[PDB]
């Protein structure tokens, strides 16, 4: 009522507490470890536009284990605190890998425009994970051009969030048929970086 | 009404729609007269295009109603002025009698013409169009209002009837200048008052 | 109104929760005490009863008042003054943006039919028909004895007879023309129009703002933005909209409450002047009150108090 | 020179948005009613600040006014603008003209020494005794010019009347202007000039698509009431 | 358990509007239904005072026909009166 | 009382623009309404 003098009466105030006094963590009896390690680590990492998914179940996954020797120039997150990620559960954990051009990262996110969102890789705005990018010029990048790995160029429509397309028809860029056979105006939709 | 069982009246359900499905582009050839989607140098709009009236000054593209709307349209092909009307009109209400009494129903659409069909016995009053009840000329009390001097009730090889409203019974009065009428016999008549006096106290704590 | 249409604005509304249902309910009970009202005030009698055959009732003349019998509408004089009187673009902008004007029930033909039953019962009959069934009698008697009623001797009324009758046919002329002169009087009637024109006109340019959007219109956001945008820009136009919706249903829900308040002063003055004699001082205008004559007006109710008032003193020692 | 009063002129259409018996209420650069402002005789025609608007009027014989110049410092160094006719047509140049202090045109064409730097030059439709009126409104953009003349062109004073110009032309010109010129032609007259201000203004539409009424919001109190 | 503090409060804070608003419409509407309850009871007072204390000579105030007397019952949240009331019948002409 | 001076705040309201009328408009239909209550308790009596 802030004041020091109150008229005769009855009057409401705030509620019963009933302390918690105990803390409790129920959990799985899970003991298996994430094969993240060679995941990070492996020697090959596909072309954009052949992406390579993998699917992981029944383990465990610290994320400071990676920080022994990481080394993440780009990291992101979405829907999710990083902070949190050993505090939590996850039931579908889906890993996806691939290589590109640096220029190109800033395409890969929930609703980017460009080459890469809308004719290789598409995420949608609803989604929810992480994103771990890293400079690799030192391992996969060689002398004389290094062209192991390729990328979409040329598609009739922009594909869906979470589409593999590994279509290899002749692209017709002019108005002139394709007959089956490389011709003018039609292009090989596969590039190399 | 969130339920599977319904009790006698009359209940709102949404407005009408009446669908375009028709797309014009304006830089499609002109169209008019007719419910359908169109553009105008980008603007989007939907309706009727008919005719206009109006004197479009030789800069003037858009006539502007007050509610951000455009009434007058001017061509950018071939620069004539046409006017423009929305047609979703007519919300739709439901007449039915008890659930555990039958099943059948009646629809009524708000303000709406009947020759502008829409819809998939028939009848046009002055509250709109008045679909799967039988209409009769005779007179009783009210049971369920329609409106405008119409009330609807089930009854009996049953199915649900609308009539007009019944003021009461008629009668006249034998007056003249030397007449009187005098009462004989007298009655005790016991009826029944209802009034609320209050309601239910409530507490509510809104920090937690 | 909240959407204009389209279906990504009604995508995000359905996140906002149900509150485009309880708003309807409100204006649904608004609609319904409209209803109630009228046919509450009005239906106070449960026989229609005839217009009298012949018309000789000592001198006064009521031609003004009773109903037309050639005329098929059955306004009467003074109702032909006021259906006149008072009146009743963006009336057709109300229906272009989901601005649903419902009809009344009752006809005001019927509220024509209602009024007549009233004053043919009450100069028939007197006020033995309130109190079950009708007993004629004589209008030279109800008078003298209405006069009983404040204390007057009835003989009175007599020796005067001729007299007195010239007063009623004239001043009932005096207020004819009255109405005529000025519709200042019927401004408590046509307030209550008002009012409600200087609420849509609002609610329908309210929509001309922004709340901090990039514009106004949501098509025009639309066509403009992409699919990730378009929540962070719309959901401002959406509470807004929500807002001035709630403002409005508010606003309606009072004005109901007073409308309501009058209807019921409006019922007991019926029950307690017209159907009756009365002698609560003052409930019926100035003066010992004598008898009362309803007529309808647009969404209201007029009622004419005929009193008696006494002049010329002179002194006396007692 | 003098003073001239507004006697509620200097009206305009104020967008290309077709109305009809609206009485509607806007903000905009007008001319406010019955305002005090310099009239000049013709003998100067002097640079002066162009910083919102000019509502420009004309009394002379016949085609005195030889045109307009419009710029920041009307030489060489800063593009500027010049409106001129060549007895059948008006022509309009966005150039760096070397405009000299007295850019006389005797009836020798003298107004500019050089011309370069010509980022516009355009050629339009043909146009005491003859009071044509002009409105003239810069963005750094498009421009509007507005006009209208009246067959009540007297010497004095202007008579007190009411009507509103139309947006006849709006050509874009992009640079930026603050100082204007008139040009009169060297014969071998007199002009208003009004600053446009920011001010709210209602305006009264009739049965047919036109403006013939408008209220000041700023004159006084009254008007006040009259907006709310 | 999602997001951390910053983005918590950059989310709680929709939260505790939209809740807000919502309790401020439901107070609103007691408020309006509370008035209209108090009319009512004024009413039943003024009523039980003039028909159970006494007898009344208004007119359909009471229930049809004359008003003799009147008997209180309560009821959950309310009160219902009884009305004894008078109406004559059997009518007959005569000569005045 | 929203404002109060900083001309950038009534830009920003202006955007909202109407209410600031109604505000002021509803006070005034319940200021004035006070008045008439008074002389409906004092002033039936029409003399001195
Ligand atoms: C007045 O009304 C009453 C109502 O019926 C009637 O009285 C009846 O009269 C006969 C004999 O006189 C009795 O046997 C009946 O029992 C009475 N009816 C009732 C309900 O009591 C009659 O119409 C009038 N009263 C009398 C005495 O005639
Ligand atoms: C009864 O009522 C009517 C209404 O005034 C009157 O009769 C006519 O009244 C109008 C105007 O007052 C006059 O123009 C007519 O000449 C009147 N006709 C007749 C026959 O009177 C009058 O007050 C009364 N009429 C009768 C027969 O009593
Ligand atoms: C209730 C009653 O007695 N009404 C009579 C009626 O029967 C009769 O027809 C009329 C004229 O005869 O006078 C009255
Ligand atoms: C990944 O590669 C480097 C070089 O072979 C190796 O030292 C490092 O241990 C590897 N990461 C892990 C977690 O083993
Ligand atoms: C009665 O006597 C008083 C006292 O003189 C006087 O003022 C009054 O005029 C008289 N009454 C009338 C109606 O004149």
């Amino acid at each position: 009522l802030k004041s020091f003098t109150v008229e005769k009466g009855i009057y409401q105030t705030s509620n019963f507490r009933v302390q918690p006094t105990e803390s409790i963590v129920r959990f799985p009896n899970i003991t298996n470890l994430c094969p993240f390690g060679e995941v990070f680590n492996a020697t090959r990492f596909a072309s954009v536009y052949a992406w390579n998914r993998k699917r992981i179940s029944n383990c465990v996954a610290d994320y400071s284990v990676l920080y022994n020797s990481a080394s993440f120039s780009t990291f992101k997150c979405y829907g999710v605190s990083p902070t949190k990620l050993n505090d939590l559960c996850f039931t579908n954990v889906y890993a996806d890998s691939f290589v590109i051009r640096g220029d190109e990262v800033r395409q890969i996110a929930p609703g980017q425009t460009g080459k890469i969102a809308d004719y290789n890789y598409k995420l949608p705005d609803d989604f929810t994970g992480c994103v771990i990018a890293w400079n690799s010029n030192n391992l996969d990048s060689k002398v004389g051009g290094n062209y192991n790995y390729l990328y979409r160029l040329f598609r009739k429509s922009n594909l869906k969030p979470f589409e593999r397309d590994i279509s290899t028809e002749i692209y017709q860029a002019g108005s002139t048929p394709c007959n089956g056979v490389e011709g003018f105006n039609c292009y090989f939709p596969l590039q190399s970086y | 009404l969130k339920s599977f069982t319904v009790e006698k009246g009359i209940y709102q359900t949404s407005n009408f729609r009446v669908q375009p499905t028709e797309s014009i582009v304006r830089f499609t050839n002109l169209v008019k007269n007719k419910c359908v989607n169109f553009n105008f140098n980008g603007l989007t709009g939907t309706g009727v295009l008919t005719e206009s009236n109006k004197k479009f000054l030789p800069f003037q593209q858009f006539g502007r109603d007050i509610a951000d709307t455009t009434d007058a349209v001017r061509d950018p092909q071939t620069l004539e002025i046409l006017d423009i009307t929305p047609c979703s009109f007519g919300g739709v209400s439901v007449i039915t009698p008890g659930t555990n009494t039958s099943n059948q129903v009646a629809v009524l659409y708000q303000d709406v013409n009947c020759t502008e069909v829409p819809v998939a016995n028939v009848f046009q009053t002055r509250a709109g169009c008045l679909i799967g009840a039988e209409h009769v000329n005779n007179s009783y009390e009210c049971d369920i209002p329609i409106g405008a001097g119409i009330c609807a009730s089930y009854q009996t090889s049953q199915s649900i009837i609308a009539y007009t409203m019944s003021l009461g019974a008629e009668n006249s009065v034998a007056y003249s200048n030397n007449s009187i009428a005098i009462p004989t016999n007298f009655t005790i008549s016991v009826t029944t008052e209802i009034l609320p006096v209050s309601m239910t106290k409530t507490s509510v704590d809104c920090t937690m | 109104y909240i959407c204009g249409d389209s279906t990504e604005c009604s995508n995000l509304l359905l996140q906002y929760g149900s509150f485009c249902t309880q708003l309807n309910r409100a204006l649904t009970g608004i609609a319904v005490e409209q209803d109630k009202n009228t046919q509450e005030v009005f239906a106070q009698v449960k026989q229609i009863y005839k217009t009298p055959p012949i018309k000789d009732f000592g001198g006064f003349n009521f031609s003004q008042i009773l109903p037309d019998p050639s005329k098929p509408s059955k306004r009467s004089f003074i109702e032909d003054l006021l259906f006149n009187k008072v009146t009743l673009d963006l009336i057709c902008a109300q229906k272009f943006n989901g601005l649903t004007v419902l009809p009344p029930l009752l006809t005001d033909e019927m509220i024509a039919q209602y009024t007549s039953a009233l004053l043919a019962g009450t100069i028939t009959s007197g006020w033995t028909f309130g109190a079950g069934a009708a007993l004629q009698i004589p209008f030279a008697m109800q008078m003298a004895y209405r006069f009983n009623g404040i204390g007057v001797t009835q003989n009175v009324l007599y020796e005067n007879q001729k007299l007195i009758a010239n007063q009623f046919n004239s001043a009932i002329g005096k207020i004819q023309d009255s109405l005529s002169s000025t519709a200042s009087a019927l401004g408590k009637l046509q307030d209550v129009v008002n009012q409600n024109a200087q609420a849509l006109n609002t609610l329908v340019k309210q929509l001309s703002s922004n709340f901090g959007a990039i514009s106004s219109v949501l098509n025009d956001i639309l066509s403009r933005l992409d699919k990730v945008e378009a929540e962070v820009q719309i959901d401002r136009l959406i509470t807004g909209r929500l807002q001035s919706l709630q403002t409005y249903v508010t606003q309606q829900l009072i004005r109901a409450a007073e409308i309501r308040a009058s209807a019921n002063l409006a019922a007991t003055k019926m029950s307690e002047c017209v159907l009756g004699q009365s002698k609560r001082v003052d409930f019926c205008g100035k003066g010992y009150h004598l008898m009362s004559f309803p007529q309808s007006a647009p969404h209201g109710v007029v009622f004419l108090h005929v009193t008696y008032v006494p002049a010329q003193e002179k002194n006396f020692t007692t | 020179p003098a003073y001239t009063n507004s006697f509620t002129r200097g009206v305009y259409y104020p967008d290309k948005v077709f109305r009809s018996s609206v009485l509607h209420s806007t903000q905009d650069l007008f001319l406010p009613f019955f305002s005090n402002v310099t009239w000049f005789h013709a003998f100067d025609n002097p640079v002066l600040p162009f910083n919102d608007g000019v509502y420009f009027a004309s009394t002379e014989k016949s085609n005195i006014i030889r045109g307009w110049i419009f710029g920041t410092t009307l030489d060489s160094k800063t593009q500027s603008l010049l409106i001129v006719n060549n007895a059948t047509n008006v022509v309009i140049k966005v150039c760096e003209f070397q405009f000299c202090n007295d850019p006389f045109l005797g009836v020798e064409f003298r107004v500019y020494s050089s011309a370069n730097n010509c980022t516009f030059e355009y050629v339009s439709q043909p146009f005491f005794k003859n009071l044509r009126e002009f409105v003239f409104k810069n963005i750094d953009g498009y421009f509007k010019i507005y006009s209208k003349h009246t067959p009540i062109n007297l010497v004095r004073d202007l008579p007190q009347g009411f009507s509103a110009l139309e947006p006849l032309v709006d050509l874009p010109i992009g640079i930026n202007i603050t100082r204007f010129q008139t040009l009169l032609a060297l014969h071998r007259a007199a002009y208003y000039v009004g600053y446009l201000q920011p001010r709210t203004f209602l305006l009264k539409y009739n049965e047919n698509g036109t403006i013939t009424d408008a209220v000041d919001c700023a004159l006084d109190p009254l008007s006040e009431t009259k907006c709310t």
